[PDB]
């Protein structure tokens, strides 16, 4: 077993597969509640399922690390947890809807303060 | 000529007064402490008098939002005087005692230059 | 109860107050317009009561009170 | 050497991966170090030793220096080899001066030549950046090498053209040397 | 064959470009526009309400994972009805890329706070509040940072004189330092450095209404 995570605070965590699996399940359900025509949904399943499908083939934690890339398991679980909070907040945010506000004319125009031909 | 816009704190003019008068409470209650803490000439009655005039400084504020900000400034300055971050110079600033009231009637202006 | 104490203390505030008209200073004297005191005067007056009674009053009391009798009601409270 | 504690790839060096051994010779070493302050003794003897190095204090103002030919110090308005003022009031020096410490007013001398009347520098606003001399098209103004120009009164620092010309006259030889050193190189 | 002219990282332009469309189609309600500035950085123009959702989306989602919030740069531009613009320039260590989020607001309406998203921002909101007066809603403590105590006005605005309105000295009558109306030994001499000849045609009609 690796002695240290190389980072302060980030401690070595056992049963990573169980934790990663459990995290992937919850986020999948969290996106399950989403509407079926949300781009955020469309991609999270394929990404998460790709991860949650890679979780199994590599019993060795180091083997899984290489297979999944993207960093070490210790951070990787945190990545998953972050996204759990994202989905719960995302459902609460309803960002799949259309534009709340149209920018006023000449808002995002650079350079500023130049007369124009109508 | 109305606009349907976000709030800041106060949703109605009466809430605005409620907030504005809350500030007036903190400032009135604070004055004695500053008279003690800050070794400056000013006395309680004068400090109280200035506090009155300095609210009167802007009586005809109308917008709910503008009056909200004025209170936001006051709550800040309250805390800066409540705790002693400020300095005797900073607190006296409200009196402007370095410059004599400049001439105002036309001749005194005329005879003293633009 | 203690209605002498409440009335006595309440009266002495406005009795011994600047910015005020002694006559017409009824217990039914509306601070705002009957008494001619500004709202700011009104705020400082209720505070002087918080001085003479050492009592934490809510801001909602401000409108719920109008008259020295009103604060007498809130003082014997 | 003790083994590491985190395996390191290249492009990095962990400065604490070395393990604190538990071998008896290793613990007794550390214990003896604490019981008799060996590490302090090493540092102690270092400072004793380093008395025996000669101090590097320059005996100022007798001994002094070194500087380099590009040193940016007192300002000076140079003059041609004939003695004529080099400045022509092109006013670039003012236009570039980051601190806006330069003020110029020029007219025609009776000969009809384009020359300054007032030429002022405030060395309480100048930053001795040297943008003025890098810009001047005739090397009229230069950051002369003098740097001991210290005054008891603030007013004495605001140089006008008369003061600047005097410095140019005073320092002309040295300024000539530097420019001969750097003109083809600057 | 132009050694003077640099050549950007094209593949970096590729990734940022496709990723930018990803963000636009994942946050439809908020992202108003996504553009790729020629300096290879990526800008994300949002409406004022989506500030936190965009930041929260970025820091959290796998593909973004933009954890560090470098700064909150404030920009002032009169002639834009709600002028005060804000810039949230973020970094992503996981993918080694930078992103910029931008929003607008006027001198009156408040603005969302990033204190609840990145703890790093806390001081920055205090800084913009001091320097422009852009309020921040839900900010824990909006105390001024830089300007001195009892300073009136927010100097970084472009409708504020460079030298300020007042300046300090010391009184002997009062053994104290007093602020006085401005008085300058030499009035700051501007220079009118305006180009008469348009030196850039490419930006002339491009970006028109
Ligand atoms: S740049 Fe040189 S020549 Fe031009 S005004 Fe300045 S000192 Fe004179
Ligand atoms: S050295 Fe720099 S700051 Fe000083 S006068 Fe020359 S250009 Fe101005």
């Amino acid at each position: 077993i690796k002695a240290s995570t190389g980072l302060t605070g980030l401690a070595v965590s056992t049963n990573p597969h169980h934790t990663l699996s459990a995290l992937y399940g919850k986020i999948l359900r969290a996106v399950s509640k989403m509407p079926q025509d949300a781009s955020y949904r469309k991609y999270t399943e394929q990404l998460v399922k790709q991860r949650a499908d890679s979780v199994a083939q590599h019993k060795d934690i180091t083997a899984l690390e290489k297979a999944v890339g993207c960093g070490q398991v210790e951070e990787l679980i945190v990545q998953a947890e972050n996204e759990l909070i994202l989905a719960r907040k995302m459902l609460g945010w309803k960002p799949w809807e259309k534009l709340v506000q149209a920018a006023p004319a000449k808002q995002w125009d650079w350079p500023p303060a130049q007369i124009m031909e109508p | 000529a109305v606009q349907q816009v976000r709030p800041i704190l106060s949703v109605d003019r009466e809430e605005a007064r409620k907030r504005a008068l809350n500030l007036y409470k903190a400032w009135y209650r604070q004055i004695p402490y500053i008279v003690m803490d800050y070794d400056i000439p000013m006395t309680v009655e004068q400090c109280r008098d200035k506090l009155r005039e300095e609210f009167v400084k802007h009586r005809n504020v109308t917008d709910i939002r503008v009056i909200d900000m004025l209170v936001i400034k006051g709550q800040m300055e309250l805390k800066e005087s409540v705790e002693i971050w400020k300095q005797k110079g900073h607190i006296m600033r409200y009196w402007k005692e370095s410059q004599d009231p400049k001439p105002t009637d036309f001749l005194s202006k005329f005879i003293q230059g633009v | 109860l203690s209605l002498k104490l409440i009335n006595e203390r309440v009266l002495l505030v406005l009795k011994l107050y600047d910015k005020i008209d002694p006559s017409k200073l009824n217990v039914e004297s509306h601070f705002i317009n009957d008494l001619g005191l500004d709202s700011l005067d009104h705020v400082e007056v209720i505070m002087a009561m918080e001085d003479e009674f050492g009592f934490e009053i809510p801001d909602s009391d401000a409108e719920k009170l109008l008259k020295p009798a009103d604060i007498i009601k809130y003082v014997a409270d | 050497e003790p083994k590491d504690i985190v395996e390191v790839p290249k492009g990095y060096v962990y400065v604490n991966n070395k393990e604190l051994s538990m071998e008896f010779a290793d613990i007794t070493d550390r214990a003896a170090s604490t019981m008799f302050f060996g590490e302090l003794l090493r540092g102690f003897a270092v400072t004793l030793a380093h008395i025996f190095k000669e101090p590097a204090t320059i005996n100022y103002p007798f001994e002094k220096g070194p500087l380099s030919p590009r040193f940016r110090g007192e300002h000076a308005l140079r003059r041609y080899p004939s003695g004529e003022e080099r400045c022509i009031a092109c006013k670039l020096c003012e236009a570039i001066c980051p601190a806006q410490a330069i003020t110029i007013e020029a007219e025609e001398r009776a000969d009809g030549s384009r020359r300054t009347t007032r030429y002022d520098i405030d060395m309480t606003k100048c930053i001795y950046c040297g943008f003025c001399q890098e810009a001047c098209p005739v090397d009229a103004i230069v950051e002369g090498p003098n740097f001991e120009f210290s005054t008891e009164t603030h007013e004495e620092l605001l140089y006008n053209k008369e003061k600047l010309l005097c410095n140019g006259d005073k320092w002309e030889s040295e300024i000539a040397s530097n420019l001969q050193a750097d003109h083809l190189y600057r | 064959d132009k050694p003077t002219v640099r050549q950007p990282d094209a593949v970096a332009r590729s990734h940022l470009s496709d990723f930018g469309r990803y963000v636009a189609e994942c946050l439809p309600k908020y992202v108003q526009k996504v553009q790729l500035t020629a300096g290879d950085e990526l800008e994300v123009l949002i409406a004022p309400e989506g500030v936190v959702p965009v930041l929260q989306f970025l820091k959290d989602h796998h593909q973004a994972q933009f954890t560090n919030l470098v700064d909150i740069a404030g920009v002032d531009v009169p002639c834009r009805k709600n002028r005060f613009e804000v810039v949230y320039n973020l970094l992503s260590l996981r993918y080694n890329s930078r992103i910029r989020v931008k929003t607008y607001t006027d001198e009156l309406t408040p603005l969302d706070s990033a204190c609840e998203v990145h703890k790093a921002a806390n001081w920055y909101e205090r800084e913009i509040w001091d320097m422009y007066g852009v309020f921040f809603a839900n900010h824990p403590d909006l105390r001024r940072i830089l300007t001195d105590y009892g300073f009136e006005g927010h100097p970084q605005r472009r409708d504020f004189p460079l030298s300020g309105y007042v300046e300090l000295r010391y009184d002997d009558e009062k053994k104290r330092v007093v602020c006085e109306p401005l008085e300058l030994a030499q009035e700051f001499r501007k220079f009118d450095l305006s180009a008469p000849w348009e030196q850039f045609p490419n930006f002339r009609n491009a970006n028109p209404p």
